[PDB]
């Protein structure tokens, strides 16, 4: 599975 | 900006035998950046129905695809792949090369 | 033994010819089973391995979702970096980010990672620890800080070291056939003369599963390794691998080189001669 936290825009 | 060269190999997916089906395979990898053109030709001229893999990168973040066609080798058909990128001053032509 | 789950995210900015290109593509260790691309007509997560067709509705409305949402942060990633770098509107320019685990051989925890890269070069990445950065420029220290305060660590950590090791788990079982296998290299070298007097000797490894393999041409017992050529290993097509190794070798002296095999299915290793 996708991750569904802790991807953040730069 | 980096920028680094495709390497590129032409060959069949089994043992070539005159006669037998067969996928003919252009693996392009350690690229970049990503915008790049490849074509298998017979005897210099496109194939079209080729597919291709989706975009992936190894951990030195350089690209890799593959391109692919079934195809059944004879005696006189010549095959190769056309690659075309940033980094190449024209497009390099690579010939299967069947007895390596 | 061990296994891997990986991620991998590529967005490119095209200025003037539409939105930034985006492709998401997931690996259980060298086996691809899902995509996404920004271009193709469905939208949708797509399967690319038999047996992750199995999952239901839920599973590919909520991997959908979650794509779409890295897309568009991607997407504005590539306006910042723009920002943070003062670059001009009119180039074109990459973002890659990639996360993962890797579990050993019992099928435990062994390390998370999440590494992205702008244009090709390493700019921030997670440590080992999972709780701190390695900024590998100034403006990557910039990201570092707003990470740092909005605890993008902890909820990295949470994923990488829970949700990612049970679903590569669940995966390496429903696809247990394709994943949990070893296809041993098939072996054999070839010569060919490339004059009077030199040959060329190549190392052959055919037919392989996982991609991971070690070839080596040795002259009387030492390593030739400056005078191999040695190519990437490359896909058949068929879930298998390629790769081989060759040197130009003095006509008559073939018998004082040997090709060395080492691969995870090889009882063990292989020393290929021309005696």
């Amino acid at each position: 599975e996708l991750a569904g936290i802790g991807i953040a825009t730069v | 900006m980096i920028q680094r060269t495709p390497k590129i190999q032409v060959y069949s997916r089994h043992p070539a035998e005159n006669g037998k089906s067969n996928f003919l395979n252009c693996y392009v990898s350690g690229f970049h950046p990503s915008d790049i053109e490849v074509d298998l030709l017979k005897n210099g001229e496109r194939i079209e129905k080729v597919e291709h893999s989706d975009l992936s990168f190894s951990k030195d973040w350089s690209f890799y695809l593959l391109y692919y066609t079934e195809f059944t080798p004879t005696e006189k058909d010549e095959y190769a792949c056309r690659v075309n990128h940033v980094t190449l001053s024209q497009p390099k032509i690579v010939k299967w090369d069947r007895d390596m | 033994g061990s296994h891997s789950m990986r991620y991998f995210f590529t967005s490119v900015s095209r200025p003037g010819r539409g939105e930034p290109r985006f492709i998401a593509v997931g690996y259980v260790d060298d086996t691809q089973f899902v995509r996404f691309d920004s271009d193709a007509a469905s939208q949708r997560m797509e399967p690319r391995a038999p047996w992750i067709e199995q999952e239901g509705p839920e599973y590919w409305d909520g991997e959908t979702r979650k794509v779409k949402a890295h897309s568009q942060t991607h997407r504005v990633d590539l306006g910042t970096l723009r920002g943070y770098y003062n670059q001009s509107e009119a180039g074109s320019h990459t973002v890659q980010r990639m996360y993962g685990c890797d579990v050993g051989s019992d099928w435990r925890f062994l390390r998370g990672y999440h590494q992205y890269a702008y244009d090709g070069k390493d700019y921030i990445a997670l440590k080992e620890d999972l709780r701190s950065w390695t900024a590998a420029d100034m403006a990557a220290q910039t990201t570092k800080h707003k990470w740092e305060a909005a605890h993008v660590a902890e909820q990295l950590r949470a994923y990488l070291e829970g949700t990612c090791v049970e679903w590569l788990r669940r995966y390496l079982e429903n696809g247990k056939e394709t994943l949990q296998r070893t296809d041993a290299p098939k072996t054999h070298m070839t010569h060919h003369a490339v004059s009077d007097h030199e040959a060329t000797l190549r190392c052959w490894a055919l037919s392989f599963y996982p991609a991971e393999i070690t070839l080596t041409w040795q002259r009387d017992g030492e390593d030739q390794t400056q005078d191999t050529e040695l190519v990437e290993t490359r896909p058949a097509g068929d879930g298998t691998f390629q790769k081989w190794a060759a040197v130009v070798v003095p006509s008559g002296q073939e018998q004082r080189y040997t090709c060395h095999v080492q691969h995870e299915g090889l009882p063990k290793p292989l020393t290929l001669r021309w005696e």
